[PDB]
Order: C-alpha cells, then sequence, then structure tokens
C-alpha cells in the first residue's frame, strides 16, 4: 500500500481554453 | 500703412484656425469613438 502519485497537472492547450471562452463570451 | 494693414488682415483671414477645430470635432462625433463593452476581446485569425 505504497501510495502512487495521482493524476498530474494537465496542460489544457491554450486553443481549447480560447475556444471555450470565445463560446462563453458569445453566449453571454 | 493702409496697404500693409490690408495685407496683414488678408493674411490673418487666411490664417484662421477654428475651421480645422470644427472639422476635427465633426469627425470625432461622426466616428463615435468608444471603449465600452468587454474587458478584453477574443477574435479569430488565421496567422501566416
Amino acid at each position: 500500500r505504497k501510495l502512487v502519485h495521482d493524476k498530474e497537472l494537465a496542460a489544457e492547450d491554450e486553443q481549447v481554453f480560447l475556444m471555450k471562452q470565445q463560446s462563453l463570451l458569445a453566449k453571454q | 500703412g493702409q496697404k500693409l494693414k490690408q495685407d496683414g488682415d488678408s493674411f490673418r483671414m487666411k490664417l484662421n484656425t477654428q475651421e480645422i477645430f470644427d472639422d476635427w470635432a465633426r469627425k470625432v462625433q461622426q466616428r463615435n469613438l468608444g471603449v465600452s463593452g468587454r474587458i478584453f476581446t477574443i477574435e479569430s485569425t488565421r496567422v501566416r
């Protein structure tokens, strides 16, 4: 029962965040 | 003396300045400059 590191820091490439927030700005 | 004063008055008439001020104000009103809206804008561009 030696603990193994969980999911590491994700990248979430800039383009995906940009398009998500572009959609959010469009809908707001 | 009167010839000199006439030349100076004609030059001063040619040296008017308020007309450009009126033109600039008219252009400013026509273009309707503004900043109100979103904090910052996101756009779509196909960079080379």
